[PDB]
């Protein structure tokens, strides 16, 4: 539906609908609550920043909705798309890479000093 | 092929000199069964549990250990500790009463005849006029006679008010990590030649230093980390008599000081709710604390020690010792912090020989002092409570300030004696091989792009 | 700066009282002490004086010779008194250690030159 | 392999600009003293890893490791050999080399990027 | 050159050619002037993190000039091209649409949301 | 008028006896309370 | 003239000039401060 | 309190009154004797 987090319970096809709702609210903006306000308004901004950094080291540029090299492995998951896509809600698929998110991580990077240095030399060549 | 345009680079390794400040990194212990600390490490983050330290090749980087600003920072930290641990306590300024003092003599030693007085007062119960009458035992260090049973009342009473040690917190000392933050990195010198001002070609990157703990000690340097090969000598001149000399020795020796007699700590309500820890009825002997190093290891370490410094004063020269020639309790003799008690030693044992071209015990006495006035910025005076029972403190002292002599115009009548001063060679003894640098992650080059369109 | 400027210097009876003065300036005497020199002929340097930072205590080899302070002012005032026929050399005010390090026997850089007391 | 935060720092531009995303990655790591001390040095890290990226985002550039551009070398900068720079210099002696030089660099780089701008606007406006 | 903010008065063609400029001083930067002085360099950085959103999520992240969808409906400004860029000033613009540049700020999303789509679709498909 | 979206399909592990909130706001209090103690009379002289 | 209602009653009229007016005074007095002891380390100077 | 007098050297008479010759007691650096100081207060500082 609509509203900041509104559709956790939705399907993984659907959910990929309001990417953006989710982003906004990200970045909402001596005494006692004066100094945990700004000590949270740190952590947050930290917070959003190294994301954004991860982001940015694998090439996407664009944040939501990227594509990537490094193909699926079987191993992580062994199951039909159209599954995947159809009846699973977000939380339930974050279960399946609790643990596997690691090497997934730095695969993208990998990939992506890959396909820099490629672009490099092509460019370089000519 | 001409078109050798400018490129951009980011994350590139390169860094430029700076200053900025770090914070703790602790070992943790669980930090549940612990009773705090002067340097509170609740409040500091976790060390990494396996720090992880990078070599770096081909790189000579300049280093330098007298303008560190390392060192500042570190005494302004711990300054900044030592005053806000000293606050949420007893602040006991109802104790400058005229003190009535006498001698004790139950069955005390002819060495330590007076130093400590029974001293007796009128004292202010937890009622605001109601008055008892109270007795301790006071050092003789710590009490001066007004009026010239006499009166006597405590040194620090009439310039400045001193706030009691705080009796739950320690001041025992735990190794703590400086990280540098995000951005900064911190180099550290692994060559073995290493004196001070001048390039390092073995620099490392770390992810911060080593457990260094932040002793307070004089003229003696105690629980330093030692320099492997040989005794290394650092200063800033070597020839100048105004500065000290670092000493930094390669095998610990073993010194251990005592105190054979014990105290009951007889706690007195002086007001609501504060209470002020005494002395009182010493049980069994009274004899004066001392200290033992070992002959055998000294005399050694002291030849070592010379036959190092004759390389910077000739090999023709004569090399004597003697103990400080005067200045204030804490330069003249040790400064020791050992569990809480303040001792201050006389160490001129020692530092008493004549070195030329070609088992035992040495017994140091020390007189324990409870009023202290460390981080001698005037009027901030603590006094340390009484600690019941008898203790030992064992430790390698490995270091040494010893100033120069010099003056004589030329010749060969080099003489040496320890004196501190101001308290930062404790810390330039273990910041010397640090450095923080700031990484320029920015950085053009010209390659043969193009930057298609 | 550093440089030290005394004064006072002069002739004096057996069974009288002085009062050595001197100054300086070169913003950077907050980091160092002042103390005072001691130079009769045929004998080597000793030490009369040191006026400690850091403790405000006025330390003196003898119990007569005394240092002492005023205020920011940036001179420093040695008064002697009960003096006796050894007491005539050349006095000279210097700089110590931040803590009144061992004197009596170093030294210093950033000397005076020195009156005369006879 | 030769990982580690400035693991190549000593090593030629060649093989130092392999593993730039190690000296990158690491940038944004994480009243009683221990307090606010740490959290003033946060925001300062922060602080220069912002300016840094939006620098690098001004340029026609922030692709993210290696960025091509316009505005030829003034070629009075180096009157060196590219494969000399590239392959017998590490990356520190370049900076010092060329440390004089950057304000106006950084310029060129602004104004070559907003005219890029200009005419990609020009050249997609008219059709 | 005109600095800061010197352009300000400047007309709207011409203001749009030193964007730069006054995009790249947008981060410059216990007792008094301690906790607020920070607190002022958090306000700074916590907006521009905004903005940089802002100009993500959109669809652009190249800043300055930034094609985009949503084409201009009419009722914002019924006026000409023309004279918006050669006789009117950015001040006037922003008064002239104050309570129209909300919506403008969800259009664009769901845009970029629908672009996003359509990559993504045609990528997948081949 | 704060926001309330209602989620569907959602299930949640909630815990009343392992919260945060209800610990954090402990020590807020009592540090709201010290804090509005400081600025006004501290009798000491009531031992009379 | 400045003034926030110049036509009331109530509000102040900052005047701005164009030229100063050079003014002086002393205390044409010597004050000797003396130090007396408030108490422990406490120092209270008061004119003698 | 203060067993202050009106003080009358070398003054003049547009400053009459003005400066009082206070005497107090006030304790000492040991916090059990009285000293007997003496101090000057305009009247704009004292009252009676
Ligand atoms: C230099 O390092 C040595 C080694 O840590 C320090 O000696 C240590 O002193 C403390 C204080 O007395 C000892 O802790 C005490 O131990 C006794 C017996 O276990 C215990 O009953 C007390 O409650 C307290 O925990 C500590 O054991 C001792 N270290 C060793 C290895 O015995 C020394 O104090 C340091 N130097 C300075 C100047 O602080
Ligand atoms: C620090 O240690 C030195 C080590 O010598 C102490 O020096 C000695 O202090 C005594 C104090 O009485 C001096 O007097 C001597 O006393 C014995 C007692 O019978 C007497 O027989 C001697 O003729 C002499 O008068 C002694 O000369 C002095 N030096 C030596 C070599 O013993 C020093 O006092 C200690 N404390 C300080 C603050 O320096
Ligand atoms: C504690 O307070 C009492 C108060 O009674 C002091 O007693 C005085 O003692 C001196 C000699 O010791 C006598 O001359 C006085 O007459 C006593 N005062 C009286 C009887 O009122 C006692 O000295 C105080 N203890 C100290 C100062 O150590
Ligand atoms: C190290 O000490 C030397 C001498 O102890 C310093 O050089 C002296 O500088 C003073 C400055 O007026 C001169 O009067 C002396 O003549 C110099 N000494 C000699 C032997 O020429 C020097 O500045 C100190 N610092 C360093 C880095 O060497
Ligand atoms: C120190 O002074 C106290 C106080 O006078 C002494 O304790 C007294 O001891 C005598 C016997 O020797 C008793 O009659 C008194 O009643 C004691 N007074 C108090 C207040 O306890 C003590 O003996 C002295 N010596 C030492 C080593 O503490
Ligand atoms: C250093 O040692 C000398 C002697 O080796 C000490 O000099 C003695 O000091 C005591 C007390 O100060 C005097 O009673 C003696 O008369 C002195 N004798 C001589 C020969 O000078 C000196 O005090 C020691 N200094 C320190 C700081 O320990
Ligand atoms: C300071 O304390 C003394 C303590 O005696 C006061 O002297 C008494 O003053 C009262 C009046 O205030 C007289 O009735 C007494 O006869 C005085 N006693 C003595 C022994 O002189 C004094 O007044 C106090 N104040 C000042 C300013 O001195
Ligand atoms: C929950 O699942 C049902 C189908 O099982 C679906 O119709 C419904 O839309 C889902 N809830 C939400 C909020 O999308
Ligand atoms: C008592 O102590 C004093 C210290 O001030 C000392 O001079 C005196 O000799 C001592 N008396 C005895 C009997 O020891
Ligand atoms: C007061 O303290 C000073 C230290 O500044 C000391 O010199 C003096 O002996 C003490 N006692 C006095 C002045 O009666
Ligand atoms: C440290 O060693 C270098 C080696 O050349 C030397 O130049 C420098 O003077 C030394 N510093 C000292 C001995 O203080
Ligand atoms: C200190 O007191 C305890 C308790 O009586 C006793 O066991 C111990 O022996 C005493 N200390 C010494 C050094 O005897
Ligand atoms: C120090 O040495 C003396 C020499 O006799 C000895 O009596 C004492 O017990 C020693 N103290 C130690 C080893 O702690
Ligand atoms: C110090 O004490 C320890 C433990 O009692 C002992 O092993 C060592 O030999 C002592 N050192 C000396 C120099 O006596
Ligand atoms: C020990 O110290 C003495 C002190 O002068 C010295 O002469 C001697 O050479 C040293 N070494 C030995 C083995 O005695
Ligand atoms: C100091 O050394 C001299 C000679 O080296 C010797 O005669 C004297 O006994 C020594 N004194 C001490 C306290 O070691
Ligand atoms: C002291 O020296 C010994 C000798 O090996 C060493 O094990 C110890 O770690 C050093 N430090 C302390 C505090 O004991
Ligand atoms: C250090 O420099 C030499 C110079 O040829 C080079 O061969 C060597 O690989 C370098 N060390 C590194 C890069 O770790
Ligand atoms: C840039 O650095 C200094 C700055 O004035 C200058 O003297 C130097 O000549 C310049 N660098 C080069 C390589 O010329
Ligand atoms: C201001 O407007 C005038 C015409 O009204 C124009 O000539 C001038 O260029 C404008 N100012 C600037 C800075 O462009
Ligand atoms: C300032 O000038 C304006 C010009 O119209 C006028 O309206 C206003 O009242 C003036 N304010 C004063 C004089 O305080
Ligand atoms: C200014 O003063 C006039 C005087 O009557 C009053 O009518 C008017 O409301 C005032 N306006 C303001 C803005 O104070
Ligand atoms: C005030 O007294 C000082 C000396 O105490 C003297 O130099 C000065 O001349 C006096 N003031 C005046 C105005 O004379
Ligand atoms: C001092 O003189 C003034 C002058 O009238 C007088 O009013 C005042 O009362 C006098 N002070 C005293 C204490 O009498």
């Amino acid at each position: 539906f609509l509203g900041f987090l509104g559709a956790a319970g939705s399907t993984m096809g659907a959910a990929s609908m309001t990417l953006t709702v989710q982003a906004r609210n990200l970045l909402s903006g001596l005494t006692v609550w004066g100094i945990k306000q700004l000590q949270a308004r740190v952590l947050a901004v930290e917070r959003y920043l190294r994301d954004q950094q991860l982001l940015g080291i694998w090439g996407c540029s664009g944040k939501l909705i990227c594509c990537t090299n490094v193909p699926w492995n079987s191993s992580w998951s062994n199951r039909n798309l159209s599954e995947i896509w159809d009846n699973m809600t977000w939380l339930q698929w974050d279960k399946e890479i609790s643990n596997y998110t690691q090497i997934i991580y730095g695969l993208l990077e990998e990939s992506q000093n890959q396909q820099e240095k490629n672009e490099q030399d092509l460019l370089a060549l000519d | 092929a001409e078109n050798l345009w400018v490129t951009v680079y980011y994350g590139v390794p390169v860094w430029k000199d700076a200053e900025t400040t770090l914070f703790c990194a602790s070992d943790a212990k669980a930090y549940e069964t612990e009773k705090h600390n002067v340097w509170a490490t609740h409040a500091c983050v976790p060390t990494d549990p396996n720090p992880q330290e990078i070599h770096l090749e081909n790189v000579t980087e300049e280093f330098n250990m007298w303008k560190n600003n390392m060192v500042e920072q570190m005494h302004t930290d711990i300054i900044s500790l030592w005053d806000q641990s000293l606050k949420p306590c007893v602040k006991l300024t109802p104790l400058c009463v005229t003190l009535q003092c006498t001698n004790v003599t139950n069955n005390i030693t002819d060495d330590m005849r007076g130093e400590l007085k029974n001293c007796s007062f009128n004292m202010t119960t937890e009622l605001r006029d109601k008055k008892q009458k109270v007795y301790s035992l006071f050092y003789r260090l710590d009490v001066v006679q007004i009026n010239e049973n006499k009166e006597y009342r405590l040194i620090n009473c009439n310039t400045s008010a001193c706030t009691q040690a705080c009796p739950k917190v320690s001041f025992e000392p735990i190794p703590i990590h400086y990280c540098a933050p995000a951005g900064f990195a911190i180099l550290k010198c692994k060559d073995k030649k290493f004196n001070g001002t001048g390039p390092c070609p073995s620099v490392s990157t770390v992810q911060c230093t080593h457990g260094i703990k932040p002793v307070v000690s004089t003229q003696l340097l105690l629980n330093g980390s030692l320099a492997e090969e040989e005794v290394m000598i650092r200063s800033e001149n070597i020839t100048n008599n105004a500065k000290n000399i670092l000493v930094q020795f390669n095998t610990p020796v073993q010194i251990n000081c005592t105190r054979p007699n014990n105290n009951t700590r007889k706690s007195i309500r002086i007001g609501p709710g504060q209470a002020f820890y005494a002395t009182g009825d010493i049980i069994g002997d009274i004899r004066q604390a001392h200290c033992n190093v070992s002959k055998a290891t000294w005399n050694e370490t002291l030849g070592k020690v010379v036959k190092q410094l004759r390389k910077h004063f000739g090999n023709n020269t004569i090399i004597r010792f003697a103990n400080s020639s005067g200045g204030d309790l804490e330069v003249t003799t040790h400064s020791f912090n050992c569990g809480g008690e303040f001792f201050y030693c006389n160490t001129s044992g020692l530092f008493n020989s004549t070195w030329i071209s070609n088992n035992d015990s040495i017994t140091l006495p020390c007189r324990i002092k409870q009023i202290i006035n460390m981080w001698q910025r005037i009027g901030q005076c603590m006094y340390a409570p009484p600690i019941q029972g008898v203790i030992r403190c064992v430790s390698n002292i490995t270091g040494l300030i010893l100033t120069r002599d010099g003056g004589s115009t030329n010749s060969t009548t080099e003489t040496f004696r320890p004196g501190g001063g101001d308290m930062r060679d404790n810390w330039r003894s273990e910041l010397y091989k640090y450095k923080v640098v700031k990484i320029e992650p920015l950085g053009v080059a010209p390659t043969r792009c193009k930057r298609r369109v | 700066q550093v440089q030290l400027q005394e004064s006072g210097g002069g002739l004096v009876q057996p069974g009288g009282s002085l009062r050595l003065s001197c100054v300086a300036s070169g913003f950077d005497l907050e980091n160092y002490s002042i103390g005072w020199f001691r130079q009769a002929p045929g004998k080597a340097r000793e030490g009369v004086a040191c006026l400690s930072k850091n403790s405000g205590i006025g330390h003196s080899v003898k119990g007569r010779f005394t240092i002492s302070r005023d205020g920011d002012s940036n001179t420093w005032f040695l008064q002697m008194g009960a003096l006796e026929a050894e007491d005539t050399a050349v006095y000279t005010c210097a700089t110590y250690n931040r803590a009144c390090a061992n004197y009596v026997t170093i030294w210093p850089e950033f000397r005076g030159q020195g009156t005369q007391v006879t």
